[PDB]
């Protein structure tokens, strides 16, 4: 419902005439694998000494 | 022209912006390669500055 602009009558134009808005992850570069599942990985890096 | 003009120039057209990849996911229709844009902004030599 973001108002991108006003047109010159009394009718907003928004965010879901020009775009679809949803829930998704940062980013879908990545994936982990367990065996035959999906899980996420945790690597742990040792802090030094 | 002034001198802000001249600053204001320098800022803006000598500057490396960022470029995402070309052909990364999500993609209905998968891309056998994922692409990376590089550009360089930013000028090296006496001749592009002027």
């Amino acid at each position: 419902n973001i108002i991108l602009r006003v047109n010159e009558d009394k009718s907003f134009l928004r965010i879901k005439d020009v775009a679809k808005v949803e829930i998704g992850a940062e980013q879908y570069n990545s994936t982990g694998r367990l065996n035959t599942s999906a899980a996420v990985p945790i690597i742990i890096n040792l802090q030094s000494g | 022209v002034t001198a802000n003009d001249v600053i204001n120039a320098v800022n803006d057209q000598n500057a490396q912006y960022a470029t995402g990849k070309i052909g990364e996911e999500p993609v209905v229709n998968k891309s056998p390669q994922v692409i990376s844009i590089t550009m360089q902004g930013r000028l090296q030599t006496p001749q592009e500055f002027e």
